[PDB]
């Protein structure tokens, strides 16, 4: 395992969540800061919009 | 060449093949100009993308050369596609995407607006 949040920060599941952009993976139930993905919020918006058959995943479903 | 603007934001990319990958996507995309991001969706059950993914570039000039040479390249002895991906920003807090370049990406998945509600 890599912890069951965003291993990329020491930030965690606190209330700042709503800017933080965040996203759930969608093979694990993983929640991660799409900020600490160097995302940017657009490119944020369209990976988390894709479809239910093709999608981003966790640095623990795949490698980025 | 030519394109409906310039942008400076990430551009679309497609005609790939499964092996391609966020190393071939920098190689090939990097002589026009300084990348900062690649990322690359995943089938499910495969972990294959269906030949398409997207890139961003660090300057607005060398997005739009991008799209002006990389359209005619080539990867994995197939044709590849490239094509600005600004005017798509989604509506996210009003409606999921159906209105643009993001809708094709709908009917990418399977028609789906039959459905929509
Ligand atoms: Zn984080
Ligand atoms: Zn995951």
């Amino acid at each position: 395992a890599k912890g069951n949040f965003c291993p990329l920060c020491d930030k965690c599941y606190d209330d700042d969540d709503y800017e933080s952009k965040m996203m759930q993976c969608g093979k694990c139930d993983r929640w991660v800061h799409s900020k600490c993905e160097n995302l940017s919020d657009e490119m944020y918006e369209i990976l988390s919009n894709l479809p239910e058959s093709v999608a981003y995943t966790c640095v623990n479903c795949t490698e980025r | 060449a030519g394109h409906m603007a310039t942008t400076k934001r990430v551009l679309y990319v497609g005609g790939l093949a499964e092996e391609v990958d966020d190393k071939v996507l920098h190689a090939a995309f990097i002589p026009f100009g300084d990348i900062t991001d690649i990322q690359i969706p995943l089938d499910y059950e495969t972990e294959k993308h269906r030949g398409f993914a997207f890139v961003e570039f660090e300057l607005a000039e060398d997005a739009a050369a991008a799209i002006d040479n990389m359209n005619e390249s080539e990867l994995f002895g197939r044709t590849i596609r490239v094509n600005l991906a600004k005017p798509m920003r989604i509506k996210e807090g009003s409606s999921r995407p159906v209105w643009s370049d993001d809708d094709w990406l709908k009917k990418f998945s399977g028609k789906t607006l039959e459905e929509n509600k």
